[PDB]
This record gives structure tokens, C-alpha cells and sequence, in this order.
């Protein structure tokens, strides 16, 4: 999840977008967060090969 | 870190730049001694007139 | 015949990345102070060798060293982009200058003392005294060319 | 606070007052030489020096005396209202300039040698041998303050 209240135990999302815009009308402001982990399960099926030339 | 600081971004470039032209000039002129008593060379008799030479 | 060529790069919210914007009041963060802008012994037409980020004291002498540090120099005129001011002030002149002090937010990155060296450990631990966040940690840009 | 302001007189009619147009050739008064636009010891893209009506030899060279002047600079890159040619030519470098050395009638007043010196009467008659007129009868201008 996002690390916010609002959601902070539901369902994750890919891509999480705030735009705030401060009400006193002299700043503004934009913040973005994501989270994830990739994971090879399986790495002994993967091999390398070094070409020689 | 979750709860810790956060990240900022970054801007972007710009540029401007100025340039010249050149110039390129071409005459000619006309003398009556060009045509005075040479034949129109592309025919047997006639007589070398102007417009042939400005065209 | 090499073009007459110009270009800019940044932007004002660059070393001001956040604040603590106080609902009372707007002015909490800032300071005004009177800094000398011509050298007093330069000419005229010399351009201000003062640029945003530069460290100053509580008096108006940016500093160089780490006991003397102050605030941030984030005063309008001296923006990129902002230079007509060639010659508009006599050698010696004084201007009111602003100086972020408190409840900001600040990039290490473009801090500097007044001879251009970066900001030193004891430096940055003078400004967080005043209640300031020097981040680091900024993504920065590529531009084409780079592959990503 | 100063402000900023700049000013603008003269043209290029006000130095080549009158000029003999030959029907079979329209450049017949002008000859082109090379001229150093910047000087070899000019700061890195510095400000020209050179201006209109400077008496120049044949080679080129700005003239001292009366024997070294052969013609008057009126290239259009020196004209008074025309700024381009800021840091566009390296130190040291020449580049074709024209010059008017027949049938003009020729302003006696603009005429300057190499350090801005007026134009001595020698030079004058060295310009004038070449089939050029000198003369000073110039109404001039009053603006505003006399009473005409």
C-alpha cells in the first residue's frame, strides 16, 4: 500500500499520484509514491554466457 | 525508508541562439561595339542584333 | 561567424524545496538584511558576484566558514535569468537582501560559501540548528543522448 | 537606484552625404578591404572599437597620419543603431569591411583618425586628391531649451 492512512491496510495499487494545492495561493505542490518487489523464483534456469572474440 | 524523508525532482534546459545571411550580387553590361559589324552568327547574312545578345 | 548563443538552467525552487507555512503569518521563515551588492571597490558596471545559495550571516557578509553561517541567500533579484541590474547600483551600495532562516527545506546540492566551495559537515550541522532540512537524496535529470 | 536608458543619433546618410551613381555599375565608389575586427589583446569576446568614419589605408590598417589614410570605414556593422557583433569574431581575426574612396560627398566633421583625433588638414587634402569632396556646411539641430 501507499503508506498513508487513508489506505494504509487495503489492497496495494501500482501507482499512487497526490496534487495539492495549497490554499493560502502562494505554493504548491505534487508528491507520487510506489512500492514493489520483483522476485526470481527460479534461478537456476538462467545462464550466462561470456562471448570471447 | 517507509516514514522518513522524501525525494525531490529535478528541471529541465533551454537555449537560444542568432544567425546571419549573405549576399549575392551578379551583372552585366552592353557596349555597342559588341554588335556593330558581326554577322548573327547562327545564319548566313543577317545582320547581329541586341536582343539576341540579351537573351 | 560562432552564433550569439544564451541558455538557462534551474529554477528558484531548487534551493527552496518546502516549507512550514505558518497560518498566522506568511513571513515566519524569512529575514531581511542589507548586504553590500557592487563590491565597495569595484566599478560600476561589475556584475554581482553574489548567487542564489550562498550562506550569510546574521550581518549582511556572506561567510566563509562554518562559524558563521546564518541563513540562505533566496532574494529575487539574483534568479537565473533576472541580470539587468549591471550598473543600476554605485560601488559600496547596500540593498535589502532576504535570507531563508527557519521551517524550510533545503538542497545541499547548490549551497556553497562565498567562494564557491560546497557545504562542509560543520556547516550543515550550524544550519540545522536553526530548524532547517538539508535533504540531498534529489533525482537530478538526464537529457538526451543518455540511453536510461 | 539608476535606470537603465539608451540613446540613439545620427545615421548612415549624416557621414555620406551625396554619392555620383554611375549608370553601367552601382559599386563603382566602394572597395572592400580586411580589417581586424577585434583586437589580438581584447578580452574574450570583448566590444569592438572600431567605428564609422575612421580613416583606414589601403591595407587596411586604421590610418595616423595623412599618409597612411586612403579611405573612410562605412561598413554597415559599425553604424550607430546596429548591435549584432558581440563575441561573433575571435580576437585577432579580420573580416572584409567596404570602404568608400569615390565620388562621395563626404561629411568633414565625422571623419576621425585612429585615436579620435579630428581630421587634420593634410588628410583632407589627401581624401580630396582621390575625387572626393570635404565639407563642413552642415546646418545642424537644436531641440529644445533655445529659443531658435
Amino acid at each position: 500500500p501507499s503508506d498513508t492512512l487513508r489506505d494504509a491496510n487495503q489492497a496495494a495499487q501500482e501507482l499512487y499520484v497526490f496534487f495539492k494545492e495549497s490554499n493560502y495561493l502562494r505554493e504548491a505542490k505534487i508528491e507520487s509514491e510506489t512500492s514493489f518487489l520483483t522476485v526470481n523464483n527460479r534461478p537456476e534456469l538462467v545462464v550466462k554466457s561470456t562471448g570471447k572474440f | 525508508q517507509r516514514g522518513g524523508v522524501r525525494q525531490h525532482l529535478a528541471n529541465d534546459r533551454k537555449k537560444i541562439v542568432n544567425l546571419n545571411i549573405p549576399f549575392f550580387p551578379l551583372d552585366r553590361s552592353i557596349d555597342r561595339a559588341d554588335i556593330q559589324n558581326f554577322r548573327e552568327f547562327g545564319t548566313e547574312n543577317a545582320p547581329a542584333t541586341v536582343d539576341a545578345e540579351v537573351q | 561567424a560562432k552564433a550569439h548563443v544564451a541558455t538557462l538552467e534551474g529554477n528558484y525552487s531548487d534551493i527552496v524545496l518546502g516549507r512550514v507555512v505558518a497560518f498566522g503569518d506568511t513571513g515566519w521563515n524569512f529575514k531581511e538584511v542589507d548586504m553590500t551588492f557592487i563590491a565597495d571597490d569595484a566599478d560600476a558596471d561589475s556584475k554581482t558576484t553574489l548567487f542564489a545559495g550562498v550562506l550569510v550571516g546574521e550581518d549582511g557578509t556572506p561567510a566563509t566558514a562554518a562559524a558563521g553561517v546564518f541563513g540562505v541567500l533566496v532574494d529575487r533579484k539574483v534568479l537565473p535569468g533576472v541580470d539587468h541590474y549591471i550598473g543600476v547600483f554605485e560601488p559600496g551600495e547596500k540593498v535589502p537582501m532576504v535570507l531563508a532562516v527557519r521551517g524550510l527545506t533545503l538542497n545541499q546540492l547548490k549551497l556553497k560559501y562565498a567562494d564557491g566551495t560546497a557545504i562542509d559537515a560543520a556547516g550543515i550541522q550550524a544550519l540545522e540548528a536553526q530548524g532547517n532540512q538539508v535533504t540531498d537524496k534529489i533525482v537530478g535529470t538526464q537529457f538526451i543522448g543518455s540511453v536510461l
